[PDB]
C-alpha cells in the first residue's frame, strides 16, 4: 500500500511506529509493528515558491 | 470565559513531591491544551510543559524524569504533580490557557512553589511612631514594621482596609540570617496624629496569624 | 539558535507620543511565527499580538507589531500612560518556544525631590536585643537617588538595605526604604544617626537625623 502527503522537514522523525506529536497523534497514524519502508526527499525547489 | 484559578504551592522541604491543582471554569477542559510556565522572580519566563487535547505531554529537559502532569476532565482540574524537589525550582507558575501554535492566551493567577529553606517562621510585629523627624508641614508618617519570616506571602492592611491614602508597603527584603522583613508606611496629616485609629492588621497566610497593632506618636 | 535579545531592555518616557520598540533574535525565524506579551507587576500576563500581524479581540488598536526574520518590532502609535508595564517578546517557531527578558516602560514625572523622614528604633525592639534604623524617601522622580547612614559622622557601610516601590500609577513617583540594623549592644555605644539622602531635586544632600535617647 502506498500512501502520500507533503509534510516539512523539521518533523519527519515524527513518522515512525510508535511515536508522538500532531501527525502521528493526530493527522495520521502508524501501527506499532511495521513490515514497509519510508521515503521522503525534499520538494522546495518545485513545491515552495515565491 | 472566566476561568484558571490556581491553588497548592507554598512551604515545601526538598526531596518532597507536590500535586498542583489549576482549576478553570465555563469552558470545555478536555477539547484543548493546556500549559505550565514558570517565573522565576529575578528572571523571565520559562516554559515548563504541555498536554494535548488527544492527550500527549511534553516536558522541559530540566524536568525530565521528574515531573508528571494530569488532569481529570470529569472536575476540571489540571494536576502538576512534581517530584524530587530541587532547590532551584522555586520560581512561581502558571497554568495557561493554550490555542493552536502553542500561544497561552488565557492565564492563571499564580501559586508560590518555595523549596525548604529556613522552614516556616511568623513575623515579629513593631509599631513605627509617628514624629516630628517624620513629621513636616501638614502630613506625618506612621507605619508598622513586620521582620523575620520566612513564608514568603504576607499582608499588611491599615485598618481592616479602610486606609489607601499614603498607604505603601516596601518590597520584603530577604536578609542574611535567611528570613524576610518588610515595613509598610502611610502618612496622615499631622493635626491628626493620634486622633483617628491606625491600627496595623498583619496576616501571615502560611502559618494562620493574625495581629492588629496600633500605631500612636512617641512618648 | 533561537534566543530572543530585547533591543534596549527599557524606556522612560513622557504620555501621548509614538512608542516603538523590537525584540532580536539569534537566527532567522521560519515566517511570523512569534508574539508579543506584557505583563502587569503583581498580576497576570496578558496576551499582546500573535504572529506579528494581528491581536486579539481585547486589546485596542494602537499598537503595531512588524519585522521578518530576525528582527520583529512592536509600535505602540501614541503612549497611553496606563499602559507602563513590562513587555515580552514570545516565539513559536522553534522546537521549543523561548523567550526574551523583557522591555520596562514608564515615565519621567517633572524631577521631584524626595520627603525624606528618618525613625529611631522602636523601645519594644530594644528590649528584643536588636536595632532597625529605618530613613524613608517619599515620592520621587529619579530613582538614582543615594541614602548614607552615617553614625556619629561615621559613613556606615554593609548594615543597611534598600528596597524601592514600582512607580506610581498615579504620580509616576517612586518610594524608597532603607533599613540599618545594628545590635542593641552597638546600638548603645554611639549618639547621633544620620541619613544623608542625595537626589537630582535636591540642589545639596538633605540629611535627617536624631539623637538616641532623647525624647
Amino acid at each position: 500500500y502506498a500512501d502520500s502527503f507533503v509534510i516539512r522537514g523539521d518533523e519527519v522523525r515524527q513518522i515512525a511506529p510508535g511515536q508522538t506529536g500532531k501527525i502521528a497523534d493526530y493527522n495520521y497514524k502508524l501501527p506499532d509493528d511495521f513490515t514497509g519502508c519510508v521515503i521522503a526527499w525534499n520538494s522546495n525547489n518545485l513545491d515552495s515558491k515565491v | 470565559e472566566v476561568q484558571l484559578v490556581e491553588s497548592g504551592g507554598g512551604l515545601i522541604q526538598p526531596g518532597g513531591s507536590l500535586r498542583l491543582s489549576c482549576a478553570a471554569s465555563g469552558f470545555t477542559v478536555s477539547s484543548n491544551y493546556m500549559s505550565w510556565v514558570r517565573q522565576a522572580p529575578g528572571k523571565g519566563l520559562e516554559w515548563v510543559s504541555v498536554i494535548y487535547s488527544g492527550g500527549s505531554t511534553y516536558y522541559a529537559d530540566s524536568v525530565k524524569g521528574r515531573f508528571t502532569i494530569s488532569r481529570d476532565n470529569s472536575k476540571n482540574t489540571l494536576y502538576l504533580q512534581m517530584n524530587s524537589l530541587r532547590a532551584e525550582d522555586t520560581a512561581v507558575y502558571y497554568c495557561a490557557r493554550d490555542y493552536g501554535d502553542f500561544y497561552f492566551d488565557y492565564w492563571g493567577q499564580g501559586t508560590l512553589v518555595t523549596v525548604s529553606s529556613a522552614s516556616t517562621k511568623g513575623p515579629s510585629v513593631f509599631p513605627l511612631a509617628p514624629s516630628s523627624k517624620s513629621t513636616s508641614g501638614g502630613t506625618a508618617a506612621l507605619g508598622c514594621l513586620v521582620k523575620d519570616y520566612f513564608p514568603e506571602p504576607v499582608t499588611v492592611s491599615w485598618n481592616s482596609g479602610a486606609l489607601t491614602s499614603g498607604v505603601h508597603t516596601f518590597p520584603a527584603v530577604l536578609q542574611s540570617s535567611g528570613l524576610y522583613s518588610l515595613s509598610s508606611v502611610v502618612t496622615v496629616p499631622s493635626s491628626s496624629l493620634g486622633t483617628q485609629t491606625y491600627i496595623c492588621n498583619v496576616n501571615h497566610k502560611p502559618s494562620n496569624t493574625k495581629v492588629d497593632k496600633k500605631v500612636e506618636p512617641k512618648s | 539558535e533561537i534566543v530572543l535579545t530585547q533591543s534596549p531592555g527599557t524606556l522612560s518616557l513622557s504620555p501621548g507620543e509614538r512608542a516603538t520598540l523590537s525584540c532580536r533574535a539569534s537566527q532567522s525565524v521560519s515566517s511570523s511565527y512569534l508574539a508579543w506579551y506584557q505583563q502587569k507587576p503583581g498580576q497576570a500576563p496578558r496576551l499582546l499580538i500573535y504572529g506579528a500581524s494581528s491581536r486579539a479581540t481585547g486589546i485596542p488598536d494602537r499598537f503595531s507589531g512588524s519585522g521578518s526574520g530576525t528582527d520583529f518590532t512592536l509600535t505602540i502609535s501614541r503612549l497611553e500612560p496606563e499602559d507602563f508595564a513590562v513587555y515580552y517578546c514570545q516565539q513559536y517557531g522553534s522546537s521549543p518556544r523561548t523567550f526574551g527578558q523583557g522591555t520596562k516602560l514608564e515615565i519621567k514625572r517633572t524631577v521631584a525631590a524626595p520627603s525624606v523622614f528618618i525613625f529611631p528604633p522602636s523601645d519594644e525592639q530594644l528590649k528584643s536585643g536588636t536595632a532597625s534604623v529605618v530613613c524613608l524617601l517619599n515620592n520621587f522622580y529619579p530613582r538614582e537617588a543615594k541614602v548614607q547612614w552615617k553614625v556619629d559622622n561615621a559613613l556606615q557601610s554593609g548594615n543597611s538595605q534598600e528596597s524601592v516601590t514600582e512607580q506610581d500609577s498615579k504620580d509616576s513617583t517612586y518610594s524608597l526604604s532603607s533599613t540599618l540594623t545594628l545590635s542593641k549592644a552597638d546600638y548603645e555605644k554611639h549618639k547621633v544617626y544620620a541619613c544623608e539622602v542625595t537626589h537630582q531635586g535636591l540642589s545639596s544632600p538633605v540629611t535627617k537625623s536624631f539623637n538616641r535617647g532623647e525624647c
